[PDB]
């Protein structure tokens, strides 16, 4: 795994649930694929 | 600055090896991948998920 | 039956060298020519649309 | 489109074509008269829809 | 130390290396609709390299 630093408006807890949010329909797409 | 920013440690990329151009072995590595990223994050997190298998 | 870098390079420059080396007339492809030309093909075709036409015409 | 419909292979096709024709008919009547105009379209309609009320449900 | 002997085997070095240069890029795929389905789309060129 790669980690960038990086800025932005958001702090980093909303980043870590909007990774969260991201991750979590990423699996269920590639489960639902087989 | 007019606009208020911070310093926010950005999510971890996923990095294969060797990159095989096909869906397969991409779609198993990054299965296997996605489950360890979720596991740490919830462990970093007061959180739970739904779904993890 | 598989498909790699190498594989469509080597194809693409395979074409092309080809018709390059057409051009200068650096190559004879009498047998390829006539066997998608296929004169004899060609005959056999001609009788069967004869036929097939001739079929048509006496069933009025 | 209506040919769509008539295959039997494809479920992902034949609910396109139909999510089609669902927002084709949709807003009144004069589209549903357009649609019927044509005979194809009719027959293959009629032949297709109560078939495929029974799709793979053994 | 705990390197080996040079005579125990293995001894060869590129037995299962595979060169970028072969993987297998992704094409067309081909598919068969019945075979009185004629009206029908053949291919599947989504991600391909070539047409």
């Amino acid at each position: 795994a790669v980690f960038d630093l990086m800025t932005s408006p958001f702090t980093q807890e909303e980043v870590l649930i909007k990774e969260i949010d991201f991750l979590k329909n990423k699996l269920l797409d590639l489960q639902s694929l087989q | 600055s007019s606009t208020p920013l911070n310093w926010v440690q950005g999510p971890a990329i996923f990095h294969m090896l060797t990159s095989p151009y096909t869906q397969d072995e991409i779609i198993n590595h990054e299965m296997n991948f996605l489950k360890g990223r979720l596991l740490e994050l919830q462990e970093i997190t007061g959180k739970k998920i739904t779904g993890v298998n | 039956n598989n498909v790699t870098l190498k594989n469509l390079t080597a194809f693409q420059l395979l074409s092309q060298r080809e018709n390059i080396c057409e051009l200068l007339n650096l190559v004879e492809s009498t047998e390829r020519h006539n066997s998608i030309i296929n004169p004899e093909r060609q005959r056999m075709s001609l009788e069967e649309m004869k036929k097939m036409l001739d079929a048509l015409k006496n069933e009025r | 489109i209506v040919s769509f419909l008539l295959l039997e292979c494809d479920s992902e096709l034949i609910i396109a074509s139909l999510d089609f024709l669902y927002q084709y008919i949709l807003p009144g009547s004069q589209r549903i008269t357009e649609l019927f105009k044509s005979k194809e379209c009719s027959l293959i309609l009629e032949a297709t829809l109560p078939n495929l009320l029974s799709y793979n449900i053994a | 130390s705990n390197i080996p002997d040079p005579t125990l085997p293995p001894t060869e070095m590129m037995t299962r290396f595979l060169h970028p240069n072969w993987y297998a890029l992704p094409t067309t795929v081909w598919l068969k609709y019945g075979n009185y389905n004629s009206w029908a789309p053949s291919f599947n060129e989504n991600g391909t390299v070539v047409d």
